[PDB]
DNA sequence: ATCAATATCCACCTGCAGATTCTACCAAAAGTGTATTTGGAAACTGCTCCATCAAAAGGCATGTTCAGCGGAATTCCGCTGAACATGCCTTTTGATGGAGCAGTTTCCAAATACACTTTTGGTAGAATCTGCAGGTGGATATTGAT
DNA sequence: ATCAATATCCACCTGCAGATTCTACCAAAAGTGTATTTGGAAACTGCTCCATCAAAAGGCATGTTCAGCGGAATTCCGCTGAACATGCCTTTTGATGGAGCAGTTTCCAAATACACTTTTGGTAGAATCTGCAGGTGGATATTGAT
């Protein structure tokens, strides 16, 4: 009786929602404690301008939603509607990243 | 001491990406591989930025630094000073 | 009177000739330089405020905000190469979802 | 420094009611110092793969063409070279 | 008298010989007159030092081996052997030339 | 005859091979040659553009080479 | 008997021209003394390392004289000068050695 | 007739100083002239950027070092400093 | 396993094209010595903005259940690319006028340079304004079960 | 198709943070104006090296045939998406101490800028010299048929 969504509804439903909007999508302060410490495990005491870790983290979810769609595009090439690892490692293959 | 925050780029937050890029469906792998996707996006960013720092002699990792550290990767930032 | 004013513009003809000197590209900064170049300048800008500008509208908005010069900018093909290797900090992405990917 | 009140001109004359946000300045800001490097880029190199020590207008104009696209450029030239005769017709 | 190698015999006999040498593959005239005609709308009338033509020539198949490159992995990763049009499209579409 | 026709199936079969393809769809030859007219129009368009700034009638070796490290395809061998 | 600095870097490289151009390069308004030195010594440095890899080639093919596929070999089969040279075209150097497994004869 | 400067005396010595016997093609000389063109272009404009960050009129070691640092892969940028440090060094020692 | 057709590999050979050793004329470097100038380190410090701790609440991450469907494996046509031997058309090679790419020389417009005079566009900062983010409830989809 | 469950849409409403609004100060700009220097257009020129016409060469086009590959169908099942519960930790709002960025005056090692002088790297021209590519032979490995 209770309601259910097919698999895959929501998952359109996301899609047109998240790219319908800007906000950043990985939780801020997580990522900053991952700033600073990939940082940190690479030269001590740094500091860093609230504006650096918000410029890393734009840059960073730009890179990977620009990655994820070329990821999407490998699966489909493939015949499939999931992507999969290799898929993410065929486009950085193509994209020089490795090769 | 800060230890396995890569661990902070949670399922969901990963998930979010993945829909903003137009991914409907995802194998359970995906994870683990983005994260390590990003932790080498991050360490290429970074240290490039902080070789700035230094150069400047500062001990403050400023957003140029980081807009410098992207436009030598090819991946020039808009919005913060460059 | 300004060069700028001379050269019918609104960028700034002297700012932009000093800083082609402080950007030492050449030994020498013809007058003809920062004229010109502060009109590509600022013709590029119209360009893209006349694009965004309309993409605020089709957002019954007033104001610009970064998602409008991201509209404005993937939604041009020349823009859209011209700055192809861009981030526009908080732009979003231009909503497309593979077919496929669609109910069947 | 910015080139934000010459942004803002230009914004109210294609668009009179409309305004900008800071933080599209800010990315208006950095566009333009963009295209500016690159030009001027284009220009450095262009002057001296000619043992020439002069970037002058024409230089610029090359460059304009070697980074723009087609309609872009067909544009920007047109205004470029107004400009410059607009400047020089006077004085 | 019948000899007859199976499919995929001189194809693979042809990579391992093409991967020894370094000649280029394209011949001279005809693609001297591809350049030409096609520079020919740019500007008239124009002359070429056999250096340019040769350094464009050798600047376009390693252009278009390596698109063969990532086109021979676009089919296998669709588990074919047999690269196609979709294949070299998805490659350059990956590498941010492509719509 | 025309010139891009000029480029023909056996070439693109050996750069293929070189690339270490080992089966190639027919429709192949056309779709690469498409790609080949775009890559040298790119190119040539930049190197013309580089000749006639300095008012000559000779694409040089040079003006390529500049053409094509603009494109990012830095090519070595020929000064540039 | 001036001496040359490259002689007292003790260089083979112009530490002379590298500073020549350094100035004609429009890079700076000024160009301190050490880094016509230092650059080139530089170059240098990153000049033998590919002549020594693409010698070896030579040596690998019973030849004597080093030509390009002897350079393009040297380079792409080191992962760090072909990352360095990774969106270079060395003219005549051919590609390395190659073919996917999955391309290969059923044993 | 206008010269056309070129490394290659420099790189035949340095090749020499390494593999004594052995010989390079004339094509060989021009790809690795045009090696050292392109690195020479790639440090220096690196050092230019850093300069005008820290609006600095002069590119010294500090920015070539800098610059290594940024330009090349590890194990090569870490030489290339030595290398680079080795030559100012000795070259300051000295009359 | 057995030949049988072929490809591939290797040691040797040799002519020659391109690499090498020679002699040398020379303007452009590159080094030297003097004289002048100044970029940017060092020392004192005003001041911003970074790390931090503090407390509260609610938006989210997590962890589970569960069954639908998408990925993987298997089978199986039929069509389409590969092998081949066939016939000769174009490419390649090579000898040659002439059109420019270059080397030089001249001088005038245009670019430095330093000196004043003046106008502007950053900004510190209190004051006033205004688009819209975020809340709401009611009208129209859109989905999924039957 | 008719139909309940829900998400989506969209215009009306309003406190609010972020945008607009002078008022004032002023260092740094940008402009005006001689005075000095010079770069590069411009014309004349000579000598490469390029386009071209001929002839020797050596691929490519072509039609046949069939093997093997791609993709359509079908199926088993394992994993991923949806929904739900619980409650942890991120987010938000402040406030505080102080580190380190950044402003300024100061002063000298290091840089520039002629000018005199020594020399070296590039060109050219000749003559001599050699690594190797292709050409042979003959051994043997690979492939494919039976």
């Amino acid at each position: 009786k209770p309601h259910r969504y097919r698999p895959g509804t929501v998952a359109l439903r996301e899609i047109r929602r998240y790219q319908k909007s800007t906000e950043l999508l990985i939780r801020k302060l997580p990522f900053q404690r991952l700033v600073r410490e990939i940082a940190q495990d690479f030269k001590t005491d740094l500091r860093f301008q609230s504006s650096a870790v918000m410029a890393l983290q734009e840059a960073s979810e730009a890179y990977l939603v620009a990655l994820f769609e070329d990821t999407n595009l490998c699966a489909i090439h493939a015949k499939r509607v999931t992507i999969m690892p290799k898929d993410i490692q065929l486009a950085r293959r193509i994209r020089g990243e490795r090769a | 001491v800060l230890r396995d925050n890569i661990q902070g780029i949670t399922k969901p937050a990963i998930r979010r990406l993945a829909r903003r890029g137009g991914v409907k469906c995802i194998s359970g792998l995906i994870y683990e591989e983005t994260r390590g996707v990003l932790k080498v996006f991050l360490e290429n960013v970074i240290r490039d930025a902080v070789t700035y720092t230094e150069h400047a002699k500062r001990k403050t990792v400023t957003a140029m630094d980081v807009v410098y550290a992207l436009k030598r990767q090819g991946r020039t930032l808009y919005g913060f000073g460059g | 009177k300004t060069r700028s004013s001379r050269a019918g513009l609104q960028f700034p003809v002297g700012r932009v000739h000093r800083l082609l000197r402080k950007g030492n590209y050449a030994e020498r900064v013809g007058a003809g330089a920062p004229v010109y170049l502060a009109a590509v300048l600022e013709y590029l800008t119209a360009e893209i405020l006349e694009l965004a500008g309309n993409a605020a509208r089709d957002n019954k908005k007033t104001r610009i905000i970064p998602r409008h010069l991201q509209l404005a900018v993937r939604n041009d093909e020349e823009l859209n190469k011209l700055l192809g290797r861009v981030t526009i900090a908080q732009g979003g992405v231009l909503p497309n979802i593979q077919s496929v990917l669609l109910p069947k | 420094e910015s080139y934000a009140i010459y942004v803002y001109k230009v914004l109210k004359q294609v668009h009179p009611d409309t305004g900008i946000s800071s933080k599209a300045m800010s990315i208006m800001n950095s566009f333009v110092n963009d295209v500016f490097e690159r030009i001027a880029g284009e220009a450095s190199r262009l002057a001296h793969y000619n043992k020439r020590s002069t970037i002058t207008s024409r230089e610029i104009q090359t460059a304009v063409r070697l980074l723009l696209p087609g309609e872009l450029a067909k544009h920007a030239v047109s205004e470029g070279t107004k400009a410059v005769t607009k400047y020089t017709s006077a004085k």
